[PDB]
C-alpha cells in the first residue's frame, strides 16, 4: 500500500511535466514566425 | 505487407491471458519491431511535405493502433490485479460484465 | 611480354607497386571488442537459475546485439566472392553459437518443468544425471 | 562585377514606368512551388562596403534576397507524431502492479530503446553546425532524461513495495507520513 | 546437471575460437620481399648498381 | 560494318577478346559467354549495328553469407518456440524476439535489393517467407498460451477438443501422459 | 481443490498435445519450403548456345 | 550526453530487488541501447586509425562498465536464488555480510 501511494502522486507529478513540456517546446516552434517586413525597421513591403 | 503483418499482430494481444506476465512484452515488442520498420520507410519512401501519402497515412494509422493497443491493455491489465479488499466492485460493471455480455456472446467456451 | 610483338603497342609497360598494410585501430575499437565482451554474456547465461525467467531473454538479446553488429559490418566490405573475410567468419560462428546456447537453454527449461503428471523419470535418466555426470563435473553435493 | 570598379561601371536596378523593380520577379501563373520551402519576401537592394574605395571591385554590389519558410510536415508525421506518442507511454507504469509480472521496468526501458532509435533518425537530418542546439534534438534530449527519471521512480517503488520484516523495517513515523493524510490530500 | 554440462562444454570452444580466429590475423605480415622469387629488397638505401 | 580480324589476319573474331596480360577478374560476375552479332531491323534498310554480348553469372557468397545463414537460424527458433513449456514465461520473447531480429535482416538489405516492379527477387520471397513464419509462431503461442490458462471457473471443455487433444492424437505424436 | 486441480491439469495436457502438434506441423512447412526455394535457385544457370 | 544517461542507467540496476524478475530486462536493455547507439557514434565520428579520440575512448569505458554490471547482476541472482540443500553458508560469508557491513553501513534502514 505504501507503494501504491507513491505512484498514485508520482504519476501526478509525471504527467504535467511531460505535458508541460512537450507543449512549450512544440507551441515555441509554432510561434516562430517570418517578420511581417522584409527589413525590420523599414516601412515598405517591396513588393509588386 | 510489413505494416499489415504488424497491425494483425497488434490485435493478437488481446487473447493472451493476464496470468502470463508477457501482455506488455508483447505489445511493446510489436512496436519496437515497428520503430525498427520506420528506418526502413524513411529511407524507401520520398521525403517531401507537399502531402501525406496514401502509404504514410497507413503507416500512422499503425503507430496509433499499436499505441491504442497498449493503452488499453494497461488498463485490462489493471482491472484483473484489483485488490478486493479496497475496490467493492460495483453494480453495473457487475450486471454488464457478468449477465448480459456472457450470454449475448455464442462462438465461444 | 615476350608473346607480343615489338611492332604494337602492348609489349611494354612500366608499373609501380605500393603493398600496404591496414592499421587496425577503428575497427579493434568500435567492432571487434564491443562484439567480443557481448557475446561472452551468452555463456554467462548458463549460470542464471531457472526460477528467474530471464535464461532466454538474456541470450536472446545477446543474439540481436550480434545482428546489429552483424549490419554494422555489412556496409564496410565489397560484395566480392573470392573469400570470406575473417570478421564475416568470427560473426557467422559467433552467431551460430549463440543459436545454439539458445537451444540447449530451452532444453534445460522443458526439463526443469517436467511433473509427474505430464512425464516419467527414468531410471536411466536418473543413472545418468543425477550421481555419475555431477561427481564428473565437481558438482556440490 | 569580378573586373570592373564604381570608376568604370555602376550597377543599378531596373526600372519599368518609372518606377523601380525592387524585387525578385516570380511568374504567378507558371511558377512551382518548392515541395519543402515557401516563399515569404523576395527585396532587393543595392549595397555598398564602406571599408573599400571606389578603386575597388567589391565596393557596390546587388543583393536579392530569398526569406522562405519551411513545410513541416514530412517531420510531423515520421518524427515528431510516432515520436511524441511512443514517449507518452512512460505514464502509463503508474497503473501497472510492482510486483513480478507487472513489466514496469520492461515498459520504461523499452520507451528508452525506441527514443534510441529516433537519436539516429534524427542524426541523419540535421544541420551539424555549432552555434545552437536544434529544438527536436533539444526535445529529444528532453524526452530522454524524462524516460531516464521515470526508470528511477520505477525502481524505487520496486524496491518500496517488495520490502519485507526480514530486510526492512517499517516505522511509524512512515505508516503516519504515507497512510494518514497523504492519501486524502491525495486520491 | 544438463546446464553445469552445457557449460563446461560451450565456454572452452568460444574462448578458444575466438582467440584462434584472431591470432590468426593478428600474425598475418606482407612478406617481408616484394617479389617471391627474388633476393632484392627494392630499398631506395640499397641500390644495385 | 564487318567484324575484325585475328592477328593474323585470315579469319574472323566473332567474340570479344581477351588479353591475358592485361585483364582483371571481377570478382563477383564470371563471364559465360562473350558473342559478337551484327544485327539489322526489317522495317529499316539503313538500319546496322555490331552487338557485343556478356552472359555474366554472379556469385553470391556475400549474400548467402550475410542473409541466408542468419534466416536458416532464425527459423530454427521459430521452431524451437514449440518446445518450449508454458511455465516458462519466455515463448513471446522468444517469438516476438525472431520477428524484430527479422526486421533487422530486412533493414540490412534495403540498400542492396533492385528496385524494379516487373518481379520480387527470391531473397526477398524467402526473407517474407520466413517473416509470415515467425508471424504464425507467435499467433499459435499465443493459442497454447490461451489453452493453457484455462480453469473451470471460465470455461467448460467442449466434447471435440476433448476427443481431439486427449483421445486421437497423443497415440500419434508419441505423447501419452502417465495414466 | 483437488477436483479442481484435475480440470486445470486437463486443459494443460491439451495445450502441451496443440504443441507437440505445431513443432512437428513447423518443422515440416519449413523444411518443405527451404528446400523448394533453394532448389529454384539452384537449377537458374545460362544456356548453353548464348543464341547470339 | 546519451553516453553520459547510459552510465548512470547502469548504475541504477544494483537498487532494484531480484525478487522482481527484471534485473537481466534492465541491464541488458541498457546494453541493447548502448549497441544501438553505436550506430550513431559510427554514423557521426570519424573512422580515423591515427589514435583513440577522447569520445571514443568514452563510449569504450561505458561499453565495459554496462558488461562488468551485468556479469556482476548476474553473480547477484545466482547468490539470491542459492539452495541450502546444496550450499551452505561458509563462515567467513556469514561473517562479513552479516555481523560487520550491515553495521558499518550508515546510510541504511
Ligand atoms: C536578412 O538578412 C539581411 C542581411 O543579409 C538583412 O539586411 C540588413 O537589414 C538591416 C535592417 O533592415 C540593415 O540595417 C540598416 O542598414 C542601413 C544602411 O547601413 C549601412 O550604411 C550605414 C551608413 O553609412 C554612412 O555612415 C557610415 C558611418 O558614418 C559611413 O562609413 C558611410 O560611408 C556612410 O556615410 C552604415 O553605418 C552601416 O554600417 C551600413 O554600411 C541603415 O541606414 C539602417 O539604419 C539600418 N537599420 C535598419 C533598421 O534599417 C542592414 O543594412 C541590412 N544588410 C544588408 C546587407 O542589406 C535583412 O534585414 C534580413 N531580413 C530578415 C532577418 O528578415
Ligand atoms: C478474430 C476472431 C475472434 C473470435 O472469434 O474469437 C474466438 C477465436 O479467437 C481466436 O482464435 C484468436 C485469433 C487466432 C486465430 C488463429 C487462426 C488464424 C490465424 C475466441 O475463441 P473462444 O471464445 O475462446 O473459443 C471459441 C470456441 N469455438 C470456436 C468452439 C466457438
Ligand atoms: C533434443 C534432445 C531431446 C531430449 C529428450 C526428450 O525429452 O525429447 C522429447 C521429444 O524430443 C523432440 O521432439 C526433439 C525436439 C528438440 C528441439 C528442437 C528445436 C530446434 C529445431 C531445429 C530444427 C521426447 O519426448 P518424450 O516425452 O520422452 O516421449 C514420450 C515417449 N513415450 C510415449 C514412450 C513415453
Ligand atoms: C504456411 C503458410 C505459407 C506461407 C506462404 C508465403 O508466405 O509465401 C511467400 C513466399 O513463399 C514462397 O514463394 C515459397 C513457396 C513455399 C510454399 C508455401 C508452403 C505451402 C505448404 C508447403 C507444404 C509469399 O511471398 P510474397 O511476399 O507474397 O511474394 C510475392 C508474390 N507475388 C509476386 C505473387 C506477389
Ligand atoms: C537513485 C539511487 C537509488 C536510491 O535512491 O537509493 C539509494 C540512495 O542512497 C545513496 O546511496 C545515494 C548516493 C549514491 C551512492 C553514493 C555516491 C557517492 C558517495 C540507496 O538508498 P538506501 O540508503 O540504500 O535506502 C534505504 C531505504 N530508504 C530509502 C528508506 C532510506
Ligand atoms: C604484387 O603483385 C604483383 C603483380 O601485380 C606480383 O608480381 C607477380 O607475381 C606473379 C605471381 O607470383 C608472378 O608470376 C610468377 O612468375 C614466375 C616466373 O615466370 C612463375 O614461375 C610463377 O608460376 C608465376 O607465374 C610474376 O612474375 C610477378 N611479376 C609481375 C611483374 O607480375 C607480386 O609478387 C605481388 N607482391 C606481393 C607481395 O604479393
Ligand atoms: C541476350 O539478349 C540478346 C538481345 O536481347 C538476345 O539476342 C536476340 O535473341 C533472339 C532470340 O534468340 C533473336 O531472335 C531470333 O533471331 C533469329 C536470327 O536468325 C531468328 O531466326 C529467330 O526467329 C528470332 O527472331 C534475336 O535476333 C537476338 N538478337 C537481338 C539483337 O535481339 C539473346 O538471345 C540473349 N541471350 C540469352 C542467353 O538470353
Ligand atoms: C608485326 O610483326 C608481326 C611479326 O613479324 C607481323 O606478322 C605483322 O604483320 C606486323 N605488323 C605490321 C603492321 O607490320
Amino acid at each position: 500500500l505504501i507503494g501504491k501511494v507513491i505512484d498514485k502522486a508520482c504519476f501526478w507529478i509525471a504527467l504535467l511535466l511531460f505535458s508541460i513540456g512537450t507543449l512549450a517546446i512544440f507551441l515555441t516552434g509554432h510561434f516562430n514566425q517570418v517578420p511581417e517586413f522584409p527589413f525590420p525597421g523599414d516601412p515598405r513591403k517591396y513588393v509588386p | 505487407i510489413p505494416c499489415l503483418l504488424f497491425s494483425f499482430l497488434t490485435g493478437l494481444v488481446f487473447y493472451l491471458p493476464t496470468d502470463s506476465g508477457e501482455k506488455m512484452t508483447l505489445s511493446i515488442s510489436v512496436l519496437l519491431s515497428l520503430t525498427v520498420f520506420l528506418l526502413v520507410i524513411v529511407e524507401l519512401i520520398p521525403s517531401t511535405s507537399s502531402a501525406v501519402p496514401l502509404i504514410g497515412k497507413y503507416m500512422l494509422f499503425t503507430m496509433i493502433f499499436v499505441i491504442s493497443s497498449i493503452i488499453i491493455t494497461v488498463v485490462v491489465i489493471n482491472t484483473h490485479h484489483r485488490s478486493p479488499s479496497t475496490h467493492t466492485m460495483p453494480q453495473w460493471v457487475r450486471k454488464i460484465f457478468i449477465d448480459t455480455i456472457p450470454n449475448v456472446m455464442f462462438f465461444s467456451t | 611480354y615476350p608473346d607480343k610483338f615489338p611492332n604494337g603497342t602492348n609489349y611494354q609497360d612500366v608499373t609501380f607497386y605500393l603493398i600496404i598494410r591496414r592499421k587496425p585501430l577503428f575497427y579493434v575499437i568500435n567492432f571487434i571488442t564491443p562484439c567480443v565482451l557481448i557475446s561472452f554474456l551468452a555463456s554467462l547465461a548458463f549460470y542464471l537459475p531457472a526460477e528467474s525467467g530471464e535464461k532466454m531473454s538474456t541470450a536472446i538479446s545477446v543474439l540481436l546485439a550480434q545482428a546489429v553488429f552483424l549490419l554494422l559490418t555489412s556496409q564496410r566490405l565489397p560484395e566480392t566472392a573470392l573469400a570470406v573475410p575473417l570478421i564475416g567468419k568470427y560473426l557467422m560462428f559467433i552467431m551460430s553459437l549463440v543459436t545454439g546456447v539458445i537451444v540447449n537453454c530451452g532444453i534445460v527449461l522443458n526439463f526443469h518443468f517436467r511433473t509427474p503428471s505430464t512425464h516419467v523419470l527414468s531410471t536411466r535418466v536418473k543413472q545418468i544425471f543425477l550421481e555419475k555426470l555431477p561427481r564428473i563435473l565437481h558438482m556440490s553435493r | 562585377s569580378q573586373t570592373y570598379n564604381a570608376h568604370e561601371v555602376n550597377l543599378q536596378l531596373s526600372a519599368e514606368e518609372g518606377e523601380a523593380v525592387e524585387w525578385i520577379h516570380i511568374d504567378p501563373e507558371d511558377f512551382t512551388e518548392n515541395g519543402e520551402w515557401t516563399i515569404r519576401h523576395r527585396p532587393a537592394k543595392k549595397n555598398y562596403n564602406w571599408q573599400l574605395t571606389k578603386d575597388d571591385t567589391d565596393f557596390q554590389e546587388i543583393i536579392f534576397f530569398l526569406i522562405i519558410q519551411r513545410k513541416p510536415l514530412f517531420y510531423i508525421i515520421n518524427i515528431i507524431a510516432p515520436c511524441v506518442l511512443i514517449s507518452s507511454l512512460v505514464v502509463l507504469v503508474y497503473f501497472l502492479p510492482a510486483q513480478a509480472g507487472g513489466q514496469k521496468c520492461t515498459l520504461s526501458i523499452s520507451v528508452l530503446l525506441a527514443q534510441t532509435i529516433f537519436l539516429f533518425l534524427i542524426a541523419q537530418k540535421v544541420p551539424e553546425t555549432s552555434l545552437n542546439v536544434p529544438l527536436i534534438g533539444k526535445y529529444l534530449i528532453f524526452v530522454m532524461f524524462v524516460s531516464m527519471l521515470i526508470v528511477m521512480n520505477c525502481v524505487i517503488v520496486l524496491n518500496v513495495s517488495l520490502r519485507t520484516p526480514n530486510t526492512h523495517s517499517l516505522s511509524e513515523k512512515i505508516k503516519h507520513l504515507f497512510l494518514g493524510f497523504l492519501p486524502k490530500y491525495l486520491g | 546437471t544438463i546446464d553445469r554440462l552445457s557449460m563446461f562444454i560451450i565456454t572452452p570452444v568460444m574462448v578458444l575460437g575466438t582467440i584462434f580466429i584472431f591470432v590468426m590475423g593478428n600474425f598475418n605480415h606482407p612478406p617481408a620481399k616484394p617479389f617471391e622469387g627474388d633476393p632484392f629488397d627494392y630499398s631506395s638505401d640499397h641500390p644495385r648498381c | 560494318l564487318q567484324h575484325a580480324l585475328d592477328a593474323k589476319g585470315e579469319r574472323e573474331v566473332k567474340e570479344i577478346v581477351i588479353n591475358k596480360d592485361a585483364f582483371t577478374e571481377n570478382g563477383q560476375w564470371s563471364i559465360e559467354h562473350k558473342p559478337s552479332r551484327k544485327n539489322w531491323r526489317s522495317d529499316d534498310p539503313s538500319y546496322e549495328d555490331v552487338t557485343f554480348y556478356l552472359i555474366i553469372q554472379r556469385k553470391p557468397l556475400f549474400y548467402i553469407v550475410y542473409t541466408i545463414i542468419p534466416c536458416i537460424l532464425i527459423s530454427i527458433l521459430a521452431i524451437l518456440v514449440f518446445y518450449l513449456p508454458p511455465d516458462a514465461g519466455e515463448k513471446m520473447s522468444l517469438s516476438i524476439s525472431a520477428l524484430l531480429a527479422v526486421t533487422v535482416f530486412l533493414l540490412l538489405l534495403a540498400d542492396k535489393v533492385p528496385e524494379t516492379s516487373l518481379s520480387v527477387p527470391i531473397i526477398i520471397r524467402y526473407l517474407m517467407f520466413i517473416m509470415i513464419l515467425v508471424a504464425f509462431s507467435v499467433i499459435l503461442s499465443v493459442v497454447v498460451l490461451n489453452l493453457h490458462h484455462r480453469s473451470p471457473n471460465t470455461h467448460t471443455m467442449p466434447n471435440w477438443i476433448r476427443q481431439i487433444f486427449i483421445e486421437t492424437l497423443p497415440p500419434f505424436l508419441w505423447i501419452q501422459r502417465p495414466v | 481443490a483437488s477436483e479442481f486441480d484435475d480440470l486445470k491439469k486437463d486443459w494443460q495436457y491439451v495445450a502441451m498435445v496443440a504443441d507437440r502438434l505445431f513443432l512437428y506441423v513447423f518443422f515440416v512447412i519449413c523444411s518443405i519450403g527451404t528446400f523448394s526455394i533453394f532448389l529454384d535457385a539452384s537449377h537458374n544457370v545460362p544456356p548453353d548456345n548464348p543464341f547470339a
